RNA sequence: AAUCAAAGUUAUUAUUAAAUAAUAUUGAUUUUGGAUGAAUUUAAUUUUUAAUUAUAUUUUUGAAUUUUAAUUUUAUUAUUUUGAUUUAAUAUUUUUAAAAUAUUAUAUAUUUUAGAUUUAAAUUUGUUGUUUUAUAUUUAGUUUAAUGUUUAUAAAUUGAUAAUUAAUUUGUUUUAUUUUAAAGUUUUUAUGAACUGUGAUUUAUAGUUUAUUAUUUUUAGUUUAAUGUUUAAAUAUUUAACUAGUGAUGGCACAGUUGUUCUAUAUGUACCUAUAAAAAAUAGUAAAAUUAUUUUAAUUAAAUUAAUAAAUAAUUAUUAAACUAAUUUUAUAUUAAUAUUAUGAAAAAUUUAAAAAUUAAUUUUUU
RNA sequence: CGUUUAUUAAAUGCGUCGGUCUAAGUAUUAUAUUUAAGAUUAUUCUUGUAUAUAGAUUUUUAUUUUAAUUUUAUUAGUAGCAUAGUAAUUUAUUAACUGAUUAUUAAAGCGUUCCAUAGAAAAUUUUAAAAUUAUAACAAUCUAAAUAAAUAAUAAAUUAAAAUAAAAAUUUUAAAAAAAUUAAAAAAUUAAAAUAGGGCAAGUCCUACUCUCCUUUACAAAGAGAACGUUUAUAUGUAAUUGUAUGUUUGAUUGGGGCAAUACUAUAUCUAUUUAUAUAGAAAAAGAACUAUAUUUAUUGAAAUAAUAAAAGGUUCGAGCAGGUUAACAAGCAUUAAUACUAAAUGUGUUUCAUCGUCUACUUAUUGCUAAAUUAUAAUUGAUUGUUCAUCAAAAAAGCAAUUCGUUAGUUGGGUUAAAAUCGUUGUAAAGCAGAUUUGUUUAUAUAUUUAAUUUUUGUAUAUAGUUAAAAAUUAAUAU
């Protein structure tokens, strides 16, 4: 077809595209959901040299749980996802 | 120089004076973002039972019952939608208020009359410009906080500041 | 000056056409070779003269599709011996060839003169009979099934497993069709080098200027002009020009995505777009048409979108519907289901625009 | 010095030169080209193709190809030279858009330039038979009738004329209002034409190159103890013949809003996370990314190819637009076989001061209209040209400069069929007739606009009028 850029309206800036402006909010909690959140301002620029984190509900376990930020590409459960073995304060 | 795209029509979508249900956008108003800025204030603000969708700007009734206009007594240019629930409250005077003004028998005074609401209100309150033209001093405006923990007034409320009546 | 409307019958002669029918078939229209053969050779694992009972699957997401039907079992390539049967069609030639009304200074056939006039079809995108077709006579001239009677029974659902208290018809299984005429093209192979290219092909039938065998040039077939303009000619008459070819009208030789080219996209048989042959290419997206009088319910619309109109609204249409307060004891075309190749509204009232009309507008819009 | 389908600075051809070739032909040779012979010379400089190259690409300029935008030196230069122009000067002509000369910054000629140059095409001078203007001037051959019997075209006509208004159009109709047969000539109208000329739409064609893509025969790799043919892989070449190269308003714009009577052509203004649906990939729970004229179907961009076929519809107009002393005017869009400007011939209705009024011929260029020469110099509008030419404008025949990566595009010059038996109207004549012009219709027919000499030159004033006459422009005009 050709016309691969278009040329009508080529909006100045654009909030979406922007070196990490849409992140994806994967859940600390390893259950692979995600929620893609767009840095607002306050963090467009670069306010935070540390990778934004937020309490959002995680519809799987249905609880709040955070959210660590995290390119949006990628799988989202990886053998780096896993949680060294622990024993909980409970049990003999 | 470029070309413009067709003004779409914002207009009612029922009928004010008749009942109306819930699933009726009541009007659809123009979110007068006025180029797509974000700042607009709608023709017809909401009004009692009505409740305004955020994006569009559109009045969604929220109970069945009949609908009217309430145009401000301040000014004329500023209208809210109430909707009155009870639909049988209305219609069974309609059929009286059309069937007295039939016979002749009903007074052209009524509240509900068009013309005459400019005149209604000053029988009864005789000087309601001045009750909204009083320019209020920013001491009694911030009644003194501890007549709130002496509990003498009810609650403060410093940002209910304009009398829209 | 001048009109005047009107002749329907030849006369005479007899065994084809078309489909069909499931038996034959080494190439139809003289006598090969006629030295003795070498000269009369068409054969190969592919939808082929071999022609196949489904709607589910599966699939570049969108033209791709269903498997033995009874194993030699009959769906199979067909005529003389009823003018061979049947049904449709019907002529073709010979020689026929016809007829007695309306003025008297002038619009158009009616007797009694005056009244009377779009010739039609299309096209009118109401730039509203918009410059298109028709000489006439006759023949030939265009394919969407207007119907549901007893054996007899259907009807949904998830993404998927499954689930189906979920509520309900109809049908002895209904399929097939889809306009008509018209391109340039386009691909598939057969014919052509008698015209004309180029290859090759002729070794001295007239005149002449110059010392010269080179060279001026007699020059009646040819760079011009007149005539001709369906012409005597799909190139001729008269005429200007030019003319010196031991290097060329010419033995046979090259052929089509290609030959040849002293090259002009020129010619290769009288338009090179080669001919010839075989298709149903597309043509609704302003081409031309589309055959049957006397009828029996009306209207327009104008919005979403378009690498700009086959698609949608709205209108119109076919078929069908039910009577929610409002009034008279008035008056009311509202709808559903399908069918739908459309973007622009006289005179006003105004509104944009140099408009110099277009544009918005919205009531017209004749059987 | 030959040779050609629109016939020539077309293309040939000898020489020189560049490149190639020593296992098929002779390397002072033959292939493969660019130029052009003869005579002078043949300048400056490089970004890419080619060569050479080293796994390849990427790099890389002895010679060659193509280039030089201020290459521009030689050289000619208003020239087939993008406008500017009729270049400014000089001649030449009575008049010089001619042509030639000088020089010389030529929109961007240029070394293959320039000179020399013959019969060609121009410009003079000059002479001259074609019947060249003036100018008109039949000797010749080309009957009717009698006979044979074709063609284009054909909706109809009893109206066709004529005048006027029109309304969409050129007018043709409609309407009003007006009033003459058969025969032959003429071409004003009907369609006197053919067929060219446009531009638009959808369709196909054909050619071209850095960007699209196969069948592709070349280059490279690999495999065969590589005896040579094949198969692959990676590559993709305009050598490749596929398809795209738009749409809308005229050249920019394509989005979703808003203000402008809750009209909106794009009208006029602006705004902005107002968001780009599906399908393959990407994210596997409820959550998500990429991109397309942002309704979003296709896989590059360009050409005139003598482009075409089937259609309608205009350049030259009942109305528009931009560049002439500022402003009135040439004239790129709403009709429609009207089928180019000018000339020739031949008309016409207007309108324009005091009689009263409108005949100039030439030069250059055939563009058109002026400049300007003849003592003195053409009123302005309008309808006009199928009868006549073609000069212009003009359809791969070229070429120059110019734009193009190319195919090609636009200025300039030389080339380049321009045409049918006249049926209707129309009009000129005619109908053989006449012892006779004429009552009224109606009129192609009308004395002057290339100036003299008289005579009054006096009236008036610094020079001098006015009726007329002669001569000149030389010809006569009646249908019953």
């Amino acid at each position: 077809r050709l016309k691969k850029r278009m040329v009508g309206f080529i909006p100045k800036v654009i909030p979406r595209k922007i070196r990490n402006n849409m992140v994806a909010l994967r859940s600390e909690a390893n259950t692979g959901h995600m929620e893609g959140y767009i840095k607002t301002e306050a963090e467009r620029l670069d306010a935070t040299g540390r990778k934004l984190q937020k309490t959002m509900w995680d519809p799987v376990l249905q609880r709040y749980t955070l959210m660590k930020e995290t390119k949006v590409r990628g799988p989202f459960l990886t053998k780096s996802n896993i949680a060294r073995k622990v024993d909980f304060p409970v049990g003999a | 120089q470029a070309g413009s795209p067709r003004q779409k029509a914002k207009l009612f979508h029922v009928i004010p004076g008749t009942p109306v249900t819930p699933v009726e956008k009541l009007k659809e108003q123009r979110r007068r973002f006025g180029q797509d800025r974000y700042s607009r204030q709608p023709e017809y603000r909401p009004g009692r039972n009505v409740r305004m969708d955020p994006n569009t700007f559109t009045l969604y009734a929220t109970t069945k019952g009949v609908m009217t206009i309430r145009t401000s007594r301040i000014n004329p240019s500023y209208k809210w939608l109430d909707v009155e629930p009870d639909i049988q409250k209305v219609y069974r005077s309609r059929c009286m208020r059309a069937a007295l003004q039939a016979r002749g028998k009903a007074s052209m005074m009524v509240a509900g009359n068009v013309h005459y609401r400019a005149e209604l209100d000053h029988v009864t309150e005789p000087h309601w410009r001045e009750r909204v033209m009083r320019v209020p001093k920013a001491t009694e405006r911030f009644q003194d906080p501890n007549y709130f923990t002496r509990g003498l007034v009810p609650s403060l409320r410093p940002l209910s500041r304009y009398s829209y009546e």
